[PDB]
């Protein structure tokens, strides 16, 4: 309510991830905006470590769901922007079929006027010649459903989703998606219907920044209650 | 709390095929994992098929495996099941069950819910040449 109202706009966000995967320590910075009136996100990553050990698609959704847009009869259902300002906790493993994981706690939440997702993440169990430390993905993204059901147990959400990664001899990498959000503030707060995110993720260069880096553009709309 | 009506059954000849609704009815239809329960008169009600309440993970009874087809629309309360190669021991009045879902799996059992059923009836006449 008072947190909905905190996107009838454009809102800057800020992203900051602390990673180590197989000992590999890097850390990436964000920039960028999102309007939940349409459902968009667009924001700029730079590896301000060096060279990114991993490849870039593997950390689209590491890198804020508070800005889905969420259409009118399904808004009692929007858990991510009611928890705002405070914000939530976020907590996913990711199972790279045949390979390692990553493990991530995510903080987001309003710093200011400005939404940050602040992000530790590790990953262990990967092949070193694999297709994420080997950087056999292709540089793009698909689109996939983010299910979402309420967890009465512990105040907050599960989620699962299994995105389809393309790899460059035309096979494609599954990687299992398994996410919890827990409110930051204390107190019981009320919980979606069982539902969706339908979510389209564009990836882009800038093509003079000479940084290793990524462009990122999210479109996400809830879907899956009648209407 | 829901309610859970079926419709599309009727007689069909062995080979023919039928598609089976159930439109659910109350509180939201993707809380609910959904199945198709079978029963032959005096007999037991058997699993079917299960779909979770995504529609992403679906179980079947070895005996419709590659045959029945069982899918949902979310934003419409319906769950189907396309019954082809239908076999006269295909025959028995067919029940859509309902349960509040635990996880993002289907289920075999431990329905709360069920509708009234539809009868199904596969005639094994065989023509005389
Ligand atoms: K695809
Ligand atoms: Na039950």
């Amino acid at each position: 309510s008072k947190g909905e109202e905190l996107f009838t706009g454009v809102v800057p966000i800020l992203v900051e991830l602390d990673g180590d995967v197989n000992g590999h320590k890097f850390s990436v910075s964000g920039e960028g905006e999102g309007d939940a009136t349409y459902g968009k996100l667009t924001l700029k990553f730079i590896c301000t470590t060096g060279k990114l050990p991993v490849p870039w698609p593997t950390l689209v959704t590491t890198f804020v769901q508070c800005f889905a847009r969420y259409p009118d009869h399904m808004k009692q259902h929007d858990f991510f922007k009611s928890a705002m300002p405070e914000g939530y906790v976020q907590e996913r493993t990711i199972f790279f079929k045949d390979d390692g994981n990553y493990k991530t706690r995510a903080e987001v939440k309003f710093e200011g006027d400005t939404l940050v997702n602040r992000i530790e993440l590790k990953g262990i169990d990967f092949k070193e010649d694999g297709n994420i430390l080997g950087h056999k993905l292709e540089y793009n993204y698909n689109s996939h459903n983010v299910y979402i059901m309420a967890d009465k147990q512990k105040n907050g959400i599960k989620v699962n989703f299994k995105i389809r990664h393309n790899i460059e001899d035309g096979s494609v990498h599954l990687a299992d998606h398994y996410q919890q959000n827990t409110p930051i503030g204390d107190g019981p707060v009320l919980l979606p219907d069982n539902h969706y995110l339908s979510t389209q993720s564009a990836l882009s260069k800038d093509p003079n920044e000479k940084r290793d880096h990524m462009v990122l553009l999210e479109f996400v709309t809830a879907a899956g209650i009648t209407h | 709390d829901v309610q859970l009506v079926e419709s599309g059954g009727g007689l069909v000849q062995a080979g023919g095929s039928l598609r089976l609704s159930c439109t659910v009815s109350g509180r939201t239809f993707s809380n609910y994992a959904m199945g198709w329960f079978r029963q032959a008169p005096g007999k037991e009600r058997e699993f079917v098929a299960g779909i979770s309440w995504t529609g992403g993970h679906t179980l079947y009874t070895d005996s419709v495996k590659g045959r029945f087809t069982i899918s949902r629309d979310n934003a419409k309360n319906t769950v189907y099941l396309q019954m082809n190669s239908l076999k006269p021991e295909d025959t028995a009045l067919y029940y859509c069950a309902a349960d509040r879902a635990a996880d993002f799996f289907a289920q075999r059992d431990e329905y709360d819910y069920w509708g009234q059923g539809t009868q199904v009836t596969v005639s094994g006449l065989e023509v005389l040449f």
